[PDB]
């Protein structure tokens, strides 16, 4: 009854593509329809009540079924739901229908959720980035480039004070802003009222100085929604431009009511993704990324850590080039070479930046600005707080090098090939940059 | 052997390279122009360099090819205006944004 083969999906239809590996032996339409029931009706054997209902409307159903290229042992199962199944508005009940139950099924080795087809009429239900791509850059009044991060360490340990002196120093060198780690939240060696205060302190005095608009990503991750907001509002109260909230571990309600609060009272939202590695890495089970890319989006954000792209080797990068796509795009076509199972609609709702962290610095610029172009955010840690002349100086390198390969691009330079050569000239106007280039460049004995 | 950071005022895309000669500019119209962006030229005095709003010099130059005319605007702009700051934009139509924008005269 769940085995659906000539069942068209409706435009309205939520599609999931699971990737089953079954048991060996197991039927594959039976594997498929069980795990369209789970996800939908939970049962196979019908009771007295299903009888008081429309059964044959109220089921997900498989409607195809194909192989996984190169995996013998799995296959991928295709199933649309009615839009009536779900709460409006609503990527907790979405995700919960879909996921709530069916990775415990005994009958597979292994469920992976690799993507969700979220129609236009659910997309329109869903609040979405509380501003965008494009609308943060008209209030920050930046254009042309990508905008440049720095997170602060240790993640402990720190004053406040200590904290923004930190935060001061790499903005007034020429980094847009700077974050808070996922951990900071309010400890005993750096409460949350007295850091939101120092490290606002700080970017109002490098704004001064530099004369950019500058901002710190203020964690308002916390205990309680009540917490949270507290934290949310005194991060307006006092001028802030923009808060983080850490989605996955605070949670998908807390992340939907702060997105909506930033919507209604122009603050920005970075949005950290601490945790997806528990849930999204395995490649047989759990959930994909690009799953928790689209969840973000609807639930809304205005910045999301994609990952760096050049951590991988050159044949791996697809998937993620498709995840930032889903981020940033208006219409994003089915491809399943870069892991799009379904055309992804997204009508006028705004794109997010996508923020590339983890363990970069200059000698990354060229590819990074290539890859990622401008629309997104390139977080620079220990590629700043590294630099031997301090932090402003760290800042001052990664600007210039940003800025001389985002000018040779616009030249219609291969910023890729000629990456070294953009990189050296530039560094024959800036000793910051010049010696960055020294401290990061790859020593090979 | 540690080199001091020296701070200064600073202006956005650009503004931590040298300051642009006229082939340096040429290659970022012609960069706007290819993308089917409109270049404009706005001007504000130096202590408003912070406004969302500057002036706008004339109206932005749809459908405009030719790099030499948006250059020759710029130099009359700064003729008109000798203290003022003097920045290019492109307006992409379809973002409803700026593809690009930089300071060419950073004002006295």
């Amino acid at each position: 009854t769940y085995w659906m083969p000539e069942y068209t999906p409706l435009d309205s239809d939520i599609l999931a593509c699971f990737k089953i590996t079954p048991q060996p032996g197991v039927d594959r339409e039976e594997a498929a329809a069980a795990v369209a029931a789970e996800s939908s009706t939970g049962t196979w054997t019908t009771v007295w009540t299903d009888l008081l209902t429309d059964m044959d409307y109220y089921k997900g159903r498989a409607y195809r079924i194909e192989d996984v290229p190169g995996d013998d042992a799995a296959f991928y199962a295709f199933i649309a739901y009615p839009i009536d199944l779900f709460e409006e508005g609503s990527v907790v009940n979405v995700f919960t229908s879909l996921v709530g139950n069916v990775f415990g099924f005994k009958a597979v080795r292994g469920l992976r959720l690799e993507d969700v087809r979220f129609p236009l009429a659910y997309v329109k239900t869903c609040g979405g980035p509380p501003h965008g791509i494009q609308v943060e850059r008209d209030k920050m009044n930046k254009y042309g480039r990508p905008l440049l991060g720095c997170t602060i360490k240790p993640k402990l340990g720190l004053s406040a004070k200590n904290y923004g002196r930190a935060v001061y120093e790499c903005l007034r060198g020429g980094l847009d802003f700077t974050k808070d780690d996922e951990n900071i939240n309010s400890q005993p060696f750096m409460r949350w009222r007295d850091r939101f205060l120092f490290v606002q302190d700080a970017t109002e005095t490098a704004e001064a100085q530099t004369g950019e608009r500058k901002g710190h990503y203020l964690n308002v991750t916390a205990p309680t929604p009540e917490e949270m907001y507290k934290r949310a509002e005194f991060a307006k109260e006092i001028g802030a431009p923009i808060i983080m909230h850490d989605y996955i571990t605070g949670g998908f309600t807390a992340n939907t009511g702060l997105a909506k609060w930033c919507q209604d009272n122009g603050v920005l939202l970075h949005i950290h993704r601490a945790m997806h590695a528990v849930i999204d890495r395995n490649p047989n089970h759990g959930i994909h990324f690009r799953v928790l890319t689209k969840i973000l989006r609807l639930s809304g954000g205005d910045h999301l850590h994609t990952g760096t792209v050049v951590g991988k080797l050159e044949g791996d990068r697809a998937s993620t080039l498709g995840w930032i796509d889903l981020l940033r795009e208006s219409f994003i076509p089915e491809d399943r070479s870069r892991g799009i199972f379904f055309d992804q609609d997204w009508g006028s709702m705004p794109g997010v930046f996508a923020v590339a962290s983890g363990g970069i610095h200059v000698w990354h610029m060229p590819a990074l600005v290539n890859i990622f172009g401008d629309d997104s955010v390139l977080q620079f840690g220990g590629g700043t707080l590294g630099h031997p002349w301090g932090n402003a100086a760290g800042a001052a390198a990664n600007r210039v090098a940003l800025e001389a390969c985002v000018e040779a691009r616009n030249q219609g330079r291969d910023i890729e090939k000629e990456g070294k050569e953009i990189l050296t000239a530039a560094a024959q106007h800036s000793p910051e940059l010049k010696i960055a280039m020294e401290t990061w460049k790859e020593i090979k004995f | 052997e540690m080199q001091d950071y020296k701070q200064s005022l600073k202006y956005e895309t650009f503004s931590y390279l040298p300051p642009m000669n006229a082939e340096r500019i040429r290659a970022q119209i012609k960069y706007a122009i290819a993308q089917g962006w409109s270049p404009g030229i706005e001007h504000v005095e130096v202590k408003n360099s912070m406004n969302q709003y500057w002036y706008m010099w004339k109206l932005p130059f749809f459908g405009e090819q030719n790099v030499d005319n948006v250059l020759a605007e710029i130099e009359a702009c700064r003729s008109a205006y000798p203290t003022h700051q003097v920045k290019l934009v492109a307006y992409d139509n379809y973002a409803q944004s700026l593809g690009l924008a930089f300071v060419v005269y950073r004002g006295n």
